[PDB]
């Protein structure tokens, strides 16, 4: 019984390391430079321990999308001759009142000392009045808009993290996984499937299902200043669009440098409307508050109430899709009260200069997209904020929340785990080297 | 075999297709591979043919995989085939060139007759289906004539010409 | 082929025999750095299992006894029950604190062969 | 028979991959960073199969080269605040006609609340007039203007390019190579030769000489859309200069930013020019002609066309003599019709708003009478495409594509890679 | 001495005797970032030859001998005509169709060669 | 005998290596991206040749400082719309009458069309008048302004240069070794002692002290165009304070611009000043004085005068410390002529736009630091220079010079060596292989 | 233990004691890219060691025995002043201009014994 060598045996030890991408037009998001994907093995007998609010893989991914993000808009249109006094008028051809701003200002052309009468149409959110009025861009005096380039897509391509070699991925299958303890179920494959960049909050849009029933997923169920990463089994299909007819107008900032205008409308001024079928919407509902009486108890009142309040990004659910930025007022959604062929429609609104990160001093303006934009995506998931309560009532308010992004990426890294492999192993067996 | 028709004297896009999407090295001939137009790199270089001053590519869109072949001032002569050499294939389109005018340019009284001539380019077989804002839709061959000719009859006459389901509309100047 | 650690719940012996396909899985803009550190970061710790392999007189081959004996307890059990049930991770887990010590002792051994040997080769 | 394994085989496959410069003050290509330079393997008994027109290694040097120009380009003056309306005159101090513009502008000084009204000499090719008539810059509307560092050179220094660590590069040596098919004598090197990265159209300059006869190398001969790229052995030398004696003039555009423009032409205005022995061109026509009949027929009329047209820098032989970019129109000396001490002039035309080879580049004009001699060491021939029943070939100079000047010289080179594992029979076998 | 792939033509037999010659040349802004990924590129497939000459059995061996037999399928010809009159290139080209399932059979009979060897030692 | 191949020979040599960096708000130098540290070994009978002039270490220390200095300043405000006229009048609110000016100018605001007339306290080198008079910034018509970020502290933080595996620092240990020549007592050890890269003219401060007696370390002590390299053996701590009680003003000078420019003063205006003591100073310049002695006879008159002349870095004792660069006259240290409770006050002027690493076209702004700032620091050294003597004359004058930052990085890495290992060693024995 | 290079000034027969502490200390933005930089650098620096020490047929031993006779052209100095007297530093300094002959003699015996026993191990 003398110390015997082993190489290669399967033991590991969880630490954290960069992980690569590999993908199967350009995007925001570089899957072009990802290297070509190709491999699943069941491990037998295996108890691992998971904790999804300390996975470093969030962080990793969060960190990435955000430098993806601001890599693709390093060599697009800077637009600071754009940060002018803006003389406006209300567009006048409806609810959508004022909300389109038709603006006109000084602009340079290809000379330097020759200007320009141009006209352009902004939404109201996009423009603050200065004390026909005058206005700017709602971000002149905080940060320096880059407008996104023309080619450039939002499109959330799928991208695939595979540890590095030396390092394995393990996934797991459990069915009834609550994000935190043992998962007796392991698998390990070297990438992550199912994995696509989505920007929502509020509402967790062409995510992956759960498998059987709709989980509750909290790193704590008794804190209230806590989020709740509710994830659905059945998707709840969101149909929406923006109606207006865009028409794309390019007016020179300079020399070799367009600024893309919303120039007019074509037909009538329509509010961009978020549809999901109420029936649906309210069995996966009648679902989900199920399962939130368990850790709460079935005499328990469950109330759904819409954002309390704050910022416009965390206020409304705001997504990015067919390259327009909405930001759906869900007020419609969360309002009912839960005692043990219509479709609902929700009143979006539409911004164009946008700071998608909370970064301060950065934002970003989206080119209109020409055209009628409809987008179908289908709802896999919620991010509720329970209010703290007084500790003696019956009733229980679930308001959305989010606003970070980690939270919303964290719904798709919560079954991975990232392990360093120690295949150097010391024991004693009956040898001795002649 | 994709066919376009002209109005002799528009412009004209035949467009080669890259599957690549980049600036692949392209080449137009005509029947008689006799160079038009050509890329070398990220100039143009013009062939030794009779477009000379007419033939033109747009250089902004072969980034994109698109090189067009711009005809401005078109001729009656101007009607051949014309061959895309993109990476090896033979992308090829014929241009037809249509010339529909009339004799009788002003000089015409209330009573008379109308008469009109078409410019076929040789070798093609063109149907012409006139049309009119009092309603005469005058079908015939190359060759249409009008036997009535007074106040009601002005208007500009839409007379467009077919050849194999294509159709390219024209104008005339008719004033009474 | 229990898949790349798939023996990780199975006997040590098992593992035993399927440590070929472990061995061979060691080797093989944003994303640009990410995948280049990552290459250096494998190649490096690769070698390092390699080279402490090496100096333990045990280059080259994926199982090689050796004459350190089992010093103190170490978590000594006997060899029947070890390498019949128990698991690699587990055993990992419980010898953790005399790693250090243990690969001391073999590169010492491994310095002391060497030296007999080239003693011996003269003669 | 049991299984054998050998480590460090002769044995190799075609492979793409990443090559490092290895150069011979700073210059456009980079001199701080290529590695200092060190050779030569013959492989007798061994016959590789070469390919000039799909060889990695021209993209890759274009890749190389493109790259380079456009981050030497970047730590230099932006010229943005040039686009403003010049105010412009000829001047008037005989076949310069009207070729230079005396133009004056309102520029910014150091100081951003004040104006300085400055003139420059801009030539004819760089402005474009707005209907003393109102001018602009001519790459104004479509592009942004940084001038070049005048500091940098566009000296085309040799670069060799080496193959990694486990790669190697065949160089044939077969003297008859026309660029396709089986090379019989084949070398190995560990980096390739000095390779002067000319840009020029219409005329390769300053490449290596080939041997034996003047060498005609096509991607399909037959095709009357390849370039036909032609490799002399005599070099015929060109004398090309600027007689103007030209004064650089510094503006402040902005602090710390300056802009060196033209100033004033001391002494007489003159034409650039370049000259070409009659008798020793007529003489390389002549051996040009004698090769090239191999292809088409003995008894084809072999005629020589100047450019047929296009841009001007595929319709002029375009070049960088010592940093003014030349335009020379070359329709003397592609001129002739071949069948069965005096000097050509060639008038050239320099444009400083010269438009890159990929935005436009400024060329700082240079201090003093610029003059270069040069070795046309190979010429870029477009076939006209033929009606099947003519006997003639009319050959027109062709060029722009700048894959096509590298491809003269990286011709006889091919990366491979080692694969040095290989597995054979024996009758050995394992105690 | 010929030099760094000097046998190249020269025939399999004649070739064999300079395996070192093409052995110790297997190692060694715009430019830095090219030299950089080179070198990576380089050690990676330095080491990748180097690990499958490990599980071979063949570690730090040039000319290793095998016990898998050589199935007259791959190639018909006889040690004669192979070792006197053909080029490591031929070679090379005549089995390239074949080359995945000689590393594997190399690969399983290293395995079984091995785990017969610790059967052996345990007595 | 038959060659034996010993593998792990203790074998180095010579060479250079690209060493990184390892140290325990964001940094100017970056150290929180380097390598967590951790040491010595001593190497008995071993004789190692030095040389702190052939160091390339101080070199690459060079380089690394001047490009972290300059990559830290690209993420930093541009003030460039600072180059405008401005019309200064004389601040009065003792002697630093004519130092501060009352510069007001015209400014552009977050509108482009905008103006904004604000007003700055600009210090008399910072202006140079245009031939109420109109001054503008110094360094207007040479370079592009740069404003450091406010966030980003030049703190110096001790940085260890370690080398890379397979190679080893050695570190000579003689107690009185002058920088060249064998090192009886070297030793191995990983990381350097910890360099802290302040930069400084005149006075090597809060350097590394000597052991035993200050040395006196020149590459040619016979040659006066080579600088005299003085350590101390006892720190003669300086007292440097900006009496000024500064007040910061943003000014904004674009979207998401922000210039920070001196206020108006909270009191009264004083001189800063250095404070070094009388008694320890003169202690020290006797010690100084003793041991240069050696290299010149003990018969000799040595010397002691103010600086020579040139540019204000290299005529006064320049340092940073608490973010003001301070320009410190120091005629009043130099001045004795040594043959066979009270304090000394130096004045300093402030300066605040800076060109460190004396570059054409790159300059910075030190943006002013609220309140009154204190500053105690160590001199541990001096660079002296010797004047051009007649070889007929009995008296050395020695004059601080110094600029060259290389000087002040060499008197830390002066007892270090880099070296490569070479393990690979063959020798004759009678092994023979079977 | 005398640590990394402990016994630089110790004679070669003590010296040759510790290889093995000299030997596992041979492998393990502005400082971003210096410290990537550095790791490829040493890894190269070691597999160029181990690849010498490989084709020599001494991979994996730190003293390694071999069969080129030692020419008295290098050193004519006797065992008893050689490994009592010097240590490795001066006897580096010696023989540095006749490294790389002894490099290459190296090479071809062990290609020649290589040869040498396959030809044997196939009667
Ligand atoms: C969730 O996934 C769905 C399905 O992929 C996304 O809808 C898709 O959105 C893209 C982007 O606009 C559409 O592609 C575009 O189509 C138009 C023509 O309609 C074309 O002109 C554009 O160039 C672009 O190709 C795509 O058609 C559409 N698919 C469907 C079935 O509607 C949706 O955007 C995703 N939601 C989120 C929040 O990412
Ligand atoms: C334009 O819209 C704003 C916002 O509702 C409103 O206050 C204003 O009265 C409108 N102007 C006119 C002329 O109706
Ligand atoms: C999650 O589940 C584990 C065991 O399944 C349990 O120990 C833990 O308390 C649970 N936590 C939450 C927040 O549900
Ligand atoms: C809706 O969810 C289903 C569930 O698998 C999925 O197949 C579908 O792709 C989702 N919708 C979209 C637009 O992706
Ligand atoms: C200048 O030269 C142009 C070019 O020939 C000519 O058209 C023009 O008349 C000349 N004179 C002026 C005043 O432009
Ligand atoms: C070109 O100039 C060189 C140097 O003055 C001279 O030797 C050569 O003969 C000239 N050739 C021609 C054609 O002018
Ligand atoms: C080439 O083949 C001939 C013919 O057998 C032979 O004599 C010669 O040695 C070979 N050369 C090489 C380098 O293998
Ligand atoms: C400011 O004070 C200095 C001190 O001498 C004086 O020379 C200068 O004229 C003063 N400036 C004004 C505007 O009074
Ligand atoms: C410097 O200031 C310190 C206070 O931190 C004081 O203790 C010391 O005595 C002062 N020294 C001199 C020389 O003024
Ligand atoms: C020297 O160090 C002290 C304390 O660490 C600090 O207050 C002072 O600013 C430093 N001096 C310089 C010039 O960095
Ligand atoms: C020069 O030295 C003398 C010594 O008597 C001293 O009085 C004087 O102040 C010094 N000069 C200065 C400090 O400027
Ligand atoms: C140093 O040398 C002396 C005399 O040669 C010897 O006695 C001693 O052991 C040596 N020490 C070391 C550490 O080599």
């Amino acid at each position: 019984l003398w110390v015997t060598v082993y190489y290669g045996v399967p033991v590991w030890k969880d630490a954290e390391t960069t992980l690569f991408c590999a993908s199967d037009k350009h995007n925001v998001w570089a899957t072009h430079a990802c290297v070509p994907t190709d491999q699943e093995i069941h491990l037998e007998n295996v108890t691992e321990e998971f904790n999804m609010w300390k996975n470093n893989m969030v962080e990793q991914m969060h960190t990435d999308i955000i430098s993806l993000w601001d890599q693709s808009l390093k060599p697009c249109v800077k637009l600071t001759p754009l940060c002018v006094t803006l003389q406006c008028t209300n567009v006048t051809n409806d609810d959508m009142r004022g909300e389109l701003k038709n603006c006109s200002f000084n602009m340079t052309t290809e000379l330097r000392d020759k200007k320009q009468k141009v006209y352009s149409l902004f939404y109201r959110l996009d423009v603050v009045q200065i004390n026909n009025k005058e206005y700017r861009l709602i971000n002149c005096n905080t940060s320096a808009i880059t407008q996104a380039c023309p080619k450039v897509s939002f499109e959330p391509i799928p991208i695939h993290y595979c540890a590095p070699a030396g390092f394995a991925i393990l996934k797991c299958k459990d069915k009834k996984f609550n994000g935190t303890g043992p998962c007796p179920s392991v698998s390990t494959v070297q990438c992550t499937h199912g994995i696509k960049p989505v920007v929502s909050t509020q509402l967790l849009l062409n995510g992956s299902l759960a498998e059987e029933e709709v989980m509750i997923r909290s790193e704590n169920i008794t804190n209230n200043a806590k989020n709740i990463l509710v994830q659905f089994n059945t998707p709840v299909q969101i149909n929406c669009t923006r109606p207006n007819n865009n028409t794309r107008k390019s007016i020179r900032i300079g020399p070799g440098q367009w600024f893309y205008a919303t120039g007019d409308i074509i037909g009538d001024i329509r509010q961009a409307h978020c549809n999901v079928s109420k029936a649906t919407w309210n069995e996966t509902l009648g679902k989900v508050v199920k399962q939130l009486r368990k850790h709460f108890g079935n005499n328990t009142i469950i109330r759904f109430a819409n954002s309390s309040g704050g910022r416009l990004e965390v206020t409304t659910h705001s997504f990015n899709c067919g390259g327009e930025f909405f930001y759906c007022n869900t007020s419609g959604l969360f309002n009912s009260t839960w005692i043990s062929n219509d479709s609902i429609t929700l009143p979006c609104r539409i911004k164009q200069i946008i700071n998608m990160w909370q970064r301060i001093g950065q934002a970003m303006y989206a080119p209109p997209i020409q055209g009628v934009i409809r987008c179908v995506s289908n709802i896999t998931g919620l991010i509720l904020t329970r209010d703290g309560g007084s500790t003696n009532s019956t009733t229980e308010t679930f308001r959305p929340g989010g606003g970070d992004m980690r939270d919303n990426w964290r719904s798709e890294l919560y079954k991975y785990k990232v392990v360093k492999i120690e295949p150097l192993g010391v024991a004693p067996t009956r040898c001795k080297r002649r | 075999k994709k066919v376009v028709l002209g109005k002799k004297g528009d412009t004209v896009e035949l467009t080669c297709t890259a599957s690549q999407k980049k600036s692949i090295q392209f080449h137009w001939k005509n029947s008689n591979q006799i160079k038009i137009l050509g890329n070398q790199g990220s100039f143009l270089t013009k062939g030794p043919s009779k477009l000379n001053d007419r033939a033109d590519s747009r250089r902004s869109l072969w980034d994109q995989g698109n090189f067009p072949l711009i005809i401005k001032n078109l001729k009656i002569e101007d009607s051949d085939t014309y061959i895309c050499e993109v990476e090896d294939q033979k992308e090829e389109v014929q241009l037809l060139v249509f010339g529909l005018t009339a004799n009788s340019d002003t000089h015409l009284l209330q009573g008379q007759s109308l008469t009109l001539t078409l410019e076929s380019p040789p070798g093609s077989s063109p149907s012409v289906q006139c049309r009119s804002p009092r309603g005469k839709n005058i079908q015939g061959g190359k060759t249409l004539s009008v036997s009535q000719l007074e106040l009601q009859d002005s208007g500009t006459w839409t007379c467009t010409v077919l050849q194999n389901q294509k159709k390219v509309e024209f104008k005339i100047d008719i004033v009474v | 082929f229990l898949g790349f650690l798939g023996a990780a719940g199975s006997t040590m012996g098992a593992a035993s025999m399927t440590l070929t396909v472990q061995a061979r899985n060691l080797l093989s803009t944003v994303w640009g750095i990410k995948q280049l550190q990552a290459r250096v970061l494998a190649v490096e710790r690769y070698l390092r299992d390699q080279q402490l392999l090496g100096i333990w007189g045990c280059s080259g081959k994926l199982i090689c006894c050796t004459n350190v004996p089992w010093n103190s307890s170490w978590s000594n059990r006997n060899l029947s029950e070890i390498w019949d049930n128990m698991t690699w991770l587990q055993w990992d887990k419980e010898i953790s604190n005399y790693t250090q010590i243990i690969y001391g002792l073999l590169e010492e051994s491994q310095n002391q062969q060497e030296k007999n040997e080239q003693d011996l080769l003269a003669l």
